[PDB]
């Protein structure tokens, strides 16, 4: 722990050309368990962690009848939100589905999450109480009013609060030998000599999972300020990479210490440039 | 609403002149999500080029990772080409081995 | 395993 399931759903209107594509992305933690797509030649849910594999015929049966009710489910629904906005029928527009369930140590029910966009904005969200909902516009208004009446945030709390964290359970179990894992960042400084100044290049390689913090100090303080950073990419192996630069004055690259935190880490890393 | 994607091209592992590696091209931050990924290698198509699924991020943009086996050298020239609707002309990043 | 979508 802590430990966390989320799926990600999305259609895509394509008038004329056919139907809309539906994909569907399953994740525990940062790694990519299940996926479907509707533009595969025979779509169905499938395995993308060799873990998951194991898995019967049973349950992708199952994951692929569902996946397929969620499909044109989808495809009415993007009909719908056509009449919402009073849009033609001959433009292509999203909807994004997004949720999920995170377990503590334990793991017990720590929170649940459910949340919709249409042509990637917020459209409708589930509150943190699992009881109530944030619609973000006036057509997300039409939605909350038909949703309140059907109890559709009750059928999706029971799921959110006991389905969906048996079955996190059960992958984190099955996924065991990898899943529970925390691969602790290999770190270095680069140097680059520039106006008489020096760029310092923390990296960060091979850890597991994504959430890092790399920070440059100087005497006890953060550089928050003049501090370049890149996003948090994929190795594609399994790990992911991030690092963070700062410019400093020739000769005084022994002043400056990079700072990692990371959950595979007991303690933070202090690291500088080594001649 | 559209949003351009944002482009990183780098090796799996540090590199190292005539030991094979992997070179990824990382899109993110774009909508909507249909996108064309192409990987060159001295200014030609690399002919197999995997792509991951696309996922989306708490901000609801879409990414996905595209990776191609590379050996790198002190000369050969590495790129990623990227074409999508909120883009007139394709967006290329080249690979510096630095970053 | 995921959930059924409810029509917006
Ligand atoms: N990981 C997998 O099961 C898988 C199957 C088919 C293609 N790519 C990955
Ligand atoms: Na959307
Ligand atoms: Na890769």
């Amino acid at each position: 722990g802590s430990h966390s399931m989320r799926y990600f759903e999305t259609s895509v209107s394509r008038p004329g050309l056919g139907e809309p594509r539906f994909i569907i992305v399953g994740y525990v933690d940062d790694t990519q368990f299940v996926r479907f797509d509707s533009d595969a030649e025979t779509p169905r849910m499938e395995p993308r962690a060799p873990w998951m594999e194991q898995e019967g015929p049973e349950y992708w049966e199952r994951e692929t009848q569902r996946a397929k009710g969620n499909e044109q489910s989808f495809h009415v629904s993007l009909r719908t939100l056509l009449g919402y906005y009073n849009q033609s029928e001959s433009g292509s527009h999203t909807i994004q589905w997004m949720y999920g369930c995170k377990v503590g140590s334990d793991g017990r029910f720590l929170r649940g999450y459910l949340q919709y966009a249409y042509d990637g904005r917020d459209y409708i969200a589930l509150n943190e109480d699992l009881k109530t909902w944030t619609a973000a516009d006036v057509a997300a208004i039409i939605t909350r009013r038909k949703w309140e009446q059907a109890g559709a945030a009750e059928y999706y709390r029971a799921y959110l609060e006991a389905e969906c964290v048996e079955w996190l359970l059960r992958y984190l179990e099955l996924g065991k030998e990898t899943l529970l894992r925390t691969d602790p960042p290999k770190t270095h400084v680069t140097h680059h000599p520039g106006e008489g100044d020096v760029t310092l290049r923390c990296w960060a390689l091979g850890f597991y999972p994504a959430d890092i913090t790399l920070t440059w100090q100087l005497n006890g303080e953060e550089l928050t300020q003049d501090m370049e950073l890149v996003e948090t990419r994929p190795a594609g192996d399994g790990t992911f990479q991030k690092w963070a630069s700062v410019v400093v004055p020739l000769g005084k690259e022994q002043n400056y210490t990079c700072h990692v935190y990371h959950e595979g880490l007991p303690e933070p890393l202090t690291l500088r440039w080594e001649p | 609403i559209q949003k351009t994607p944002q482009i990183q091209v780098y090796s799996r592992h540090p590199p190292e002149n005539g030991k094979p590696n992997i070179l990824n091209c990382y899109v993110t931050q774009f909508h909507p999500p249909h996108i064309e990924i192409q990987m060159l290698k001295n200014g030609k198509k690399i002919p197999k080029v995997e792509m991951s699924d696309m996922s989306f991020s708490k901000d609801w943009s879409f990414y996905i990772l595209a990776h191609t086996e590379f050996t790198p050298t002190e000369t050969d020239t590495y790129a990623c080409r990227v074409k999508h609707a909120s883009m007139a002309e394709p967006k290329t990043v080249y690979w510096d081995r630095d970053m | 395993v995921g959930i059924t979508n409810v029509d917006l």
